[PDB]
């Protein structure tokens, strides 16, 4: 199965292995037992080059796993500013919602990725988006006493 | 109670531990060589608490230096006071941790723990009346937090009747945007609640806000942040090192500040706030209880004080201190619990640090510290919900149930602070 | 002559005992090296001061006192102080690790490591006594040693000295100069376990003495030095009947007969007057009626309470100095109806008067001025239950939340002892209420 070898190649960051596998008909949109595509693992582990190669070979930029996580959710969570812009460049939903009600804006605010919060707002991030507990991005800044994040959300 | 065995683990623990020895050695009149050059007799009365006594009137700090990274030992030796440390107290391994709490606590750290305990017994037997242990470390890394907590549980088994005191540094994305730090921090708090008697919570989030906003520093550095840490550790240990009215007892401090065994996490404060390159009694008492002068990113006006200890330093009116403190307790009576009468103790010392003439060190057990544990818990849950980088720990022989138990134990700690925060006497 | 052995436990008991024995030597004329020139009987005697002082073959007068503390810091000053040559070196007992303000550490764990050595040293002093009558125990209520170890000591002395009397000089905790927040705990725990074993206890409220030093002595920030000098002045007036000739409270048994109507209510109230600052050396000498008027003023009392709120069961007056007996009789006659002094119906409304015609002795460096006459009133009034009520309230505030309790449970003590000690304090307040307060 070349799909399972493509999952680990995107996770480990083997650029040469990703090219050879896709040349032999590997399923770029394959998923693991949790629904993670090669684009999910590539955006999680900060492999920017593999992210751009997959997006040029029919990768679904808005694919979700069993928990509703898009590649933009994981990239904003881990804090990969370069990958977030590439995902947003290829039509990623900036206001996608996972099973916990979180958006990419929520995860970047919680983890303190202030640069990513600034990029998401410029791309149409809904500041009124609530999670399953009713908290928005600005609610996280007030409840955590993060005045630096609060100033970003008050542009 | 007398001697204290100092231990510093990891890069942060050895860094903030090195600055601790460079400050108090200046206050006690000790040069990097070790020859006493103090100009007052009080600098040697309780000097045996933190220093040994080598042949030739030489003072050797009772400090143990440990880190899995072999490059940190050269960072300490190349320091100014890096020559006074006992060469027998350098325990550095070959393989680091890579900000992995599992490597420090189960694999790479379990191989180095027995080498450290051998030198702990070597120091504990050279003490006339050993009272406890002192540890400096950060909770975000892998060595000082994974092996640091393991070292605590090992010492807790062989020295159960001794006091365990830690200076734990809390992670913050504003200083280190490493997404695996809420993991290591949460797993460490799971161990600190059970195996420590008193822990000083030093939050890099609060340290950054003080430098960036209060001190007007656009890009604070580790040297700027540790300047607030060294001044804090010097104030909380002023009575342990200098003659005064307080008994200088680690156990007397724990009995008078820990009303419940799990709530032993202190919120340190210091005033005045100054930088590395550059007040009256009513002003020190005012700034002391200000949220801007707390070494933890928690607003004390959001919670209620359980116990408070304030240490004043310098030549000041003994009567005025009893007036301003008693007056502050009245203006903020809604922030003290009424079911603990006389829960604010005041200490005053005559020898202030260098550069200042007066100072005030705040040590508060406040229920508002839950805001710190809520911040780490919210970041932990966000990462753990997606199970990001979870194989970095299970690959080192860790069970996944150890995360849910750490998350559950830390949530129970928050609910416990809220329980006594809403309690009344009637 | 019947010997009395003094016992000093903890920092408070040792420091106060140091100031008392200094004042004893100045009153009796004993030099700091144990020599007494006015003692023609060398090697022994039957005098009144021999109740507190033994005599060696070389004429040295050694106090019948024992100093015990779980840490050596406080006693080491007595080992190098002015009277380092006065005490027997083997009667200065010190441990290594103190009770850390824990009643349980002083009673169940740390105190057990030295309890047998203390009793053997007390045994040595008891063998030298021909007619030992009892003990005087000095300790604090708030300290871990003064509360925990003292209770352990009192229980042992009842088994070894059943017929002997035991009197206490206890230090009541005060927030102005308190040391621990759990001091309300230790005070209640030690009172419950010592109530059965104590015949009579004189409580010293640190707050009452603190205010007297501020108001009468003009001392803005009184230290332990100013408090102990005034306390030793009052302790000497109480024990003066045991150390000199007289016809009132001549032995420890008479202390109970005159002050304790029932065993559990053995907490008399002490009042002293006049308290004049040393800065007023040319003051007017108050009359016998003026100093006796000052005995029923709450501002001159050693325990903060209002005796007008309660009724008296006993009242003794110990005068010192130029005091004519007819002036006391005239004073008490006026201070009988001119004031609202209430006695219980089952007590003979009377006043026992004892007079020592030597004025009090002041110590060099003290805060008090020389007076030609002074008086110390000992009375058992139900109004002293007000102090137990203040102590029991602070106890209930913390124990309702089980605060600081784990420190006691972790030192060999069960939580059930907290409740039965509080119930015993409730039964003690009822004892005073059944008499009237
Ligand atoms: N009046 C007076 N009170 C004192 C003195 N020293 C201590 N105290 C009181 O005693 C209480 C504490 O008890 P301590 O005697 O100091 O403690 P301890 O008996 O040595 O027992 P540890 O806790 O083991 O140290 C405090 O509330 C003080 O107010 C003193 O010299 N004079
Ligand atoms: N205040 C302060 N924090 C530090 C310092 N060095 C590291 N840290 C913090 O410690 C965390 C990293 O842990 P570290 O001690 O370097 O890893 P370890 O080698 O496994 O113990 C980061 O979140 C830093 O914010 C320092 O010198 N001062
Ligand atoms: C709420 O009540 C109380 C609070 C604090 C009290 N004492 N606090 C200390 C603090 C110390 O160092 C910071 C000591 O040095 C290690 C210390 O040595 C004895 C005591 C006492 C209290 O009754
Ligand atoms: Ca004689
Ligand atoms: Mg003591």
């Amino acid at each position: 199965d070349l799909g399972k070898k493509l999952l680990e190649a995107a996770r480990a960051g083997q650029d040469d292995e990703v090219r050879i596998l896709m040349a032999n008909g590997a399923d770029v949109n394959a998923t693991d037992a949790s629904g993670l595509t090669p684009l999910h693992l590539a955006a999680t582990y900060g492999h920017l080059e593999i992210v751009e190669v997959l997006l040029k070979h029919g990768a679904d930029v808005n694919a979700i796993d069993i928990m509703g996580s898009t590649p933009l959710h994981l990239a904003a969570l881990i804090g990969h500013l370069e990958i977030v812009e590439v995902l947003l460049k290829h039509g990623a939903d900036v206001n996608a919602v996972d099973t916990w009600g979180d958006t990419p804006l929520h995860l970047a605010a919680i983890m303190g990725h202030l640069e990513i919060v600034e990029v998401l707002l410029k791309h149409g991030a809904d500041v009124n988006a609530q999670d399953k507990f009713g908290k928005t991005a600005f609610d996280i800044s007030i409840d955590n006493g993060n005045e630096d994040l609060a100033e970003i959300l008050q542009k | 109670m007398r001697e204290i065995v100092h231990i510093q683990a990891g890069q942060c623990g050895n860094q903030i531990g090195a600055k601790f020895w460079e400050v108090i050695s200046d206050e006690h009149g000790i040069d990097p060589t070790g020859s006493y050059h103090g100009d007052s007799d009080l600098q040697l009365e309780r000097i045996n608490v933190y220093y040994n006594e080598a042949t030739g009137n030489k003072y050797v700090p009772r400090a143990i230096l440990v880190d899995l990274e072999p490059g940190t030992m050269d960072s300490v030796r190349s320091g100014p006071f890096g020559q006074i440390f006992r060469p027998d107290n350098f325990v550095f391994g070959q393989s680091g941790a890579g900000n992995n709490w599992a490597k420090g606590h189960y694999t790479e750290g379990a191989e180095l723990v027995d080498s450290v305990l051998d030198v702990v017994r070597k120091e504990s037997e050279s003490c006339d009346c050993l009272q406890g242990f002192q540890l400096t470390h950060s909770l975000g890394g892998g060595t000082g937090s994974g092996m640091g907590t393991l070292l605590i549980s090992k010492i807790r088994e062989e020295y159960p009747d001794r006091i365990m005191n830690t200076f734990s540094v809390m992670p913050s994305p504003k200083v280190s945007d490493t997404v695996v730090e809420p993991y290591n921090a949460t797993l460490s708090v799971h161990q600190l609640v059970e195996n420590t008697d008193e822990t000083y919570c030093i939050d890099n989030e609060a340290l950054y806000d003080i430098c960036f906003r209060t001190l007007k520093l656009t890009t604070p550095t580790y040297g700027d942040l540790n300047h607030l840490v060294s001044a804090t550790m010097s104030g909380v240990t002023t009575c342990l090192r200098f003659p005064g009215q307080l008994n200088a007892d680690l156990r007397k401090l724990a009995v008078n500040m820990v009303p419940f065994p799990r709530l032993h996490f202190f919120m340190p404060g210091f005033a005045p706030l100054t930088s590395r390159g550059s007040l009256t009694v009513p002003e020190l008492t005012q700034q002391m209880f200000d949220s801007k002068n707390m070494m933890a990113a928690c607003d004390p006006r959001h919670g209620r004080y359980l116990t408070v200890a304030a240490i004043f330093r310098g030549r000041m009116s003994m009567k005025e201190v009893d007036e301003q403190m008693l007056n502050v307790q009245n203006k903020n009576s809604s922030y003290f619990v009424e079911w603990i009468p006389n829960n604010v103790k005041t200490a005053v010392c005559d020898i202030p640090p260098r550069g200042l003439k007066m100072s005030a060190t705040f040590i508060g057990n406040s229920t508002a510290i839950q805001e710190l544990f809520k911040r780490i818990s919210e970041q932990f849950t966000a990462m753990f919900r997606r199970k990001a980088f979870l194989h970095w720990y299970t690959g080192e022989g860790m069970d996944e149930m150890e995360f849910t138990e750490a998350e559950s134990n830390m949530n129970d700690l928050v609910s416990e602070y809220q329980q006594y925060q809403d309690a009344t006497a009637d | 002559m019947r010997e009395c052995i003094s016992i000093h436990v903890g920092q408070a008991g040792v420091q106060i005992g140091n100031a008392c024995w200094e004042l004893y030597c100045l009153e009796h004329g004993i030099q700091p090296d144990g020599q007494m020139p006015s003692d023609k009987t060398i090697g022994g005697g039957d005098d009144s001061f021999n109740t507190f002082f033994s005599e060696t073959g070389a004429g040295k007068h050694v106090p019948r006192a024992v100093f015990v503390d779980l840490e050596p810091t406080v006693i080491d000053e007595v080992r190098t102080g002015t009277y380092r040559q006065l005490f027997h070196p083997e009667q200065l007992i010190t441990g290594k690790e103190d009770a850390a303000n824990n009643y349980a550490r002083g009673h169940y764990t740390i105190g057990k490591e030295i309890i047998d050595l203390v009793l053997d040293r007390i045994r040595k002093l008891a063998d030298q006594c021909t007619g030992l009558q009892g003990f005087l125990v000095f300790h604090s209520f708030g300290g871990g040693t003064g509360s925990g170890f003292t209770s352990l000591l009192m229980e042992r002395l009842s088994v070894d000295y059943g017929k002997k009397s035991k009197l206490e000089f206890s230090i009541y905790p005060a927030p102005q100069v308190s040391t621990a927040v759990v001091e309300p705990y230790n005070s209640i725990l030690t009172t419950h376990t010592t109530l059965e074993h104590s015949d009579c206890a004189f409580m010293v409220d640190n707050e009452a003495i603190y205010d007297i030093c501020r108001r009468n002595l003009d001392i803005e920030r009184p230290t332990y030095t100013n408090l102990n000098r005034l306390i030793s002045q009052i302790v000497s007036s109480i024990t003066a009947s045991l150390r000199f000739d007289g016809a009132l409270n001549v032995d420890l048994t008479e202390f109970q007969t005159n002050l304790v109507p029932y065993p559990r209510i053995h907490f008399p109230l002490a009042t002293y007057a006049p308290v004049i600052s040393a800065e007023k050396a040319y003051h007017e000498q108050l009359s016998v009626a003026e100093i006796t008027n000052a005995c029923f003023e709450p501002a001159n009392q050693m325990v903060k309470c209002d005796p007008r709120h309660g009724k008296y069961m006993a009242c003794c007056l110990l005068y010192r100095g130029d005091v004519v007996p007819k002036d006391v009789n005239a004073a008490i006659a006026t201070i009988k109806t001119k004031r609202s002094i209430q006695f219980v119906d089952w007590c003979p409304t009377g006043f026992k008067v004892g007079i020592n015609y030597q004025p009090p002795t002041v110590v060099p460096g003290g805060d008090l001025a020389k007076v030609q006459r002074a008086v110390c009133m000992l009375s058992n009034t139900t109004a002293i239950a007000e102090a137990w009520a203040r102590l029991d309230h602070k106890f209930d505030l913390m124990y309702a939340k089980r605060a600081f309790v784990h420190w006691y449970v972790g030192e060999g003590m069960e939580e059930g002892e907290f409740s039965e000690a509080r119930e015993d304090m409730a039964a003690l307040e009822k004892d005073y209420e059944e008499v009237g307060v």
